């Protein structure tokens, strides 16, 4: 495979199977995904009622971002008090899910799709601003430079998904920038990271792909606008990957796929680096084998006499 | 000169001996077998084996005299092989009471009695009590130091030459009562009682082989740094009167053989054996006999085609394979006389790990 999932396959496959079946049973089943969310299912009350809750260190932060109301109007009348040790809860009962089997696999989708669906708040909130400035520049253009700047100054979000990652994003009048504090601990895996973010780099210049936006990376330092920012080190070992979002790379018909796409960057790098990894595997053995080849002169010709198949020349002459 | 190869052996043969008449030749293999040939016309067939042993078959050789075989191998046994009346041959284990392996043996001239090498610190010297019809050993432990690499008489049956592994070449007497009378006075010495330190000289390698002179009055040796050392006794407890040494320029020799009293054909890791001409002023290595740097519209058959394709399949170039030059293929074992009189040889034989037993005429 070359691009990652965007939700969790076990959550799917689950609620399709409980929903297509018509003998439900008992299930408690803790599951983990990328960047230390975890999932937890359950069936605590009813056979035919699901529970299922989320757990995100960073989610205080998200909720200070306004993503209680996101989750309300994504979701529905299905939003649930929290469980114990957990953060966004959901119970489903399936004597009320839609007759319709499109309806219920866009449900079951959306379900499994829970964690960009509570990550993307500050995305929405940026894509709003970035509207808002928008039309106020338009009502005058010679109103943009500071305008600009206050946004850039008070609307600039930041947010710590991981301990050794950051994403910091602000919007404009028509653009909305974010900043990736991008680092790999496990040595080998950060001296391979290297050449893949140079790589990345070198890519968006090739003119082949100037649609996409603009990357912007250098480590050993932040850019100008979040050096003053709190928990950005002053480039200890952190690269940062920023990117460039323009009008036309977050259409309304293009926004999702675009949110979603920008969340998985990261681990879609940490997999392909485990990917390369196996290539080297594979190559390497694969022609150690014609040094095999090379070393097998220095023997001279001999004649074995039957060796049929799976035995010993099955006969006596 | 001019060599021909008397037979393929499939197998690496370190030693090889042939009967008085030259009818019938013994050569020693990889394995715990003994082989025997015999010749089939231009050619040579094989005769039988001899699996009384356990382990790898080190030496082996054949007494002219008396017809007799012994062999002595790793698993520190002797056994010694006398044909019966009918054609086949008796067996007969010799009680070499060593702690080690065996690795060479060599019969008297007299054939009456043979040393074997071993390396248990020791040399163990077997006679036959025809009052018992028993072999016994007798150990010489007093001068020796390390491995046995090689055996040499000395034509008084009494002096042997040691050739150990510990960069010194030795000389012991193995005169035994009740089987051999006074030997006369020697260069060497003449007051000769059982294990006594006749001489010691000294080597850059360990001692690969002896050699006695025709005339019995030299030793030679070649140590693992490619030299021959010709030594000439003056007396006992006295220096030798000169201590030739010739340094040559190729792989390590391996054993010596004298060509005439003033003649040494000696074989090495180098793949050919070599000469030397001198006397007491001294030596200097005289031809390469083994021709040196010879370098030496058709429908294909199937064998050969295939041949093209394996080699082309498992390899990249299927192109000759060695084409080597010399005629032996690896590191040679060893050279014994063929025919001629005491200091008169002009054939001499050689085997080697490529299992060629290539025949010098000189």
């Amino acid at each position: 495979m070359l691009s990652l999932d965007y939700n969790n396959i076990f959550i799917y496959e689950l609620l399709t199977e409980r929903f297509s079946s018509e003998n439900p049973s008992s299930i408690d089943q803790v599951v983990t995904d990328f960047d230390g969310v975890t999932f937890h299912i359950s069936t605590p009350e009813e056979k035919t009622k699901i529970l299922i809750s989320l757990s995100m260190k960073c989610y205080p932060e998200l909720v200070n971002y306004g993503t209680l109301d996101l989750l309300k109007q994504i979701y529905g009348a299905y939003v649930h008090e929290p469980e114990m040790g957990y953060n966004f809860s959901i119970l489903i009962d399936l004597q009320q899910l839609p007759a319709t089997d499109e309806e219920k696999e866009q449900l079951a989708m959306s379900i499994s799709m829970l964690k960009r669906n509570v990550l993307a708040a500050p995305f929405h909130r940026a894509f709003t601003k970035q509207a808002e400035l928008a039309d106020l520049a338009r009502k005058d253009p010679e109103n943009a430079p500071m305008l600009d700047k206050q946004a850039t100054s008070q609307e600039l979000m930041a947010i710590h998904y991981r301990d050794e990652e950051t994403i910091v994003l602000w919007p404009e009048h028509d653009r909305v920038t974010v900043v990736f504090s991008t680092k790999f601990r496990e040595e080998t895996d950060r001296i391979f990271g290297k050449v893949f973010l140079q790589e990345f780099v070198d890519a968006r210049r090739r003119p082949a792909i100037q649609t996409a936006p603009q990357v912007l990376f250098s480590y050993r330092d932040p850019p100008l606008e979040i050096r003053d920012i709190q928990g950005i080190q002053k480039g200890d070992d952190f690269g940062f990957v920023t990117f460039v979002l323009f009008e036309r790379h977050f259409t309304p018909q293009n926004r999702e796929d675009c949110i979603s796409h920008i969340q998985v960057f990261r681990n879609t790098l940490h997999f392909h680096i485990k990917a390369s990894k196996a290539y080297m595997h594979q190559r390497m053995r694969k022609r150690v084998a014609d040094f095999q080849k090379v070393l097998n002169r220095a023997k001279p010709d001999v004649e074995l006499e039957r060796k049929t198949a799976t035995g010993r020349s099955f006969v006596r002459a | 000169a001019t060599s021909q190869v008397l037979h393929i052996l499939p197998k690496p043969s370190y030693e090889h001996a042939f009967n008085s008449q030259r009818t019938e030749f013994v050569t020693t293999t990889a394995t715990n077998q003994v082989e025997l040939y015999e010749q089939d016309g231009n050619g040579w067939k094989h005769a039988r084996t001899f699996s009384d042993h356990d382990k790898i078959v080190t030496c082996v050789d054949w007494a002219p005299k008396s017809n007799r075989i012994v062999t002595c191998s790793q698993d520190r046994n002797a056994y010694v092989y006398e044909k019966r009346p009918d054609g086949t041959w008796k067996q007969t284990l010799v009680l070499l009471r060593l702690n080690r392996a065996a690795t060479f043996v060599r019969w008297s001239p007299n054939e009456d009695k043979f040393a074997v090498g071993s390396g248990a610190r020791v040399i163990s010297v077997c006679y036959f009590e025809q009052e018992n019809d028993w072999w016994v050993s007798k150990h010489l432990k007093r001068p020796l130091r390390s491995t046995i690499l090689s055996l040499d008489w000395h034509p008084n049956n009494v002096l042997l030459a040691a050739g150990c592994a510990d960069r010194k070449a030795y000389v012991l007497s193995a005169y035994v009562r009740d089987v051999d009378a006074k030997p006369e006075a020697s260069v060497w010495g003449s007051r000769l009682p059982f294990n006594t330190v006749c001489a010691e000289y000294p080597s850059g390698g360990w001692v690969h082989a002896v050699g006695f002179s025709p005339s019995g009055n030299a030793l030679a040796y070649a140590g693992h740094d490619s030299s021959v050392t010709i030594a000439y006794p003056s007396a006992p407890e006295q220096p030798p009167r000169a201590l030739i040494t010739v340094k040559l320029s190729q792989l390590p020799l391996r054993s010596l053989l004298w060509a005439n009293e003033s003649a040494i054909v000696a074989a090495g890791y180098n793949y050919s054996p070599i000469l030397l001409q001198g006397n007491e002023s001294g030596w200097a290595h005289t031809r390469d006999l083994d021709a040196g740097t010879s370098k030496t519209e058709g429908p294909v058959s199937f064998t050969a085609l295939r041949s093209t394709f394996r080699n082309m399949d498992l390899k990249g170039s299927s192109q000759s394979i060695s084409s080597l030059p010399t005629v032996h293929q690896n590191m040679i074992a060893t050279l014994r006389p063929y025919a001629g009189t005491p200091g008169n040889i002009t054939a001499f034989t050689s085997s080697g790990t490529d299992g060629r037993v290539v025949l010098w005429t000189l």
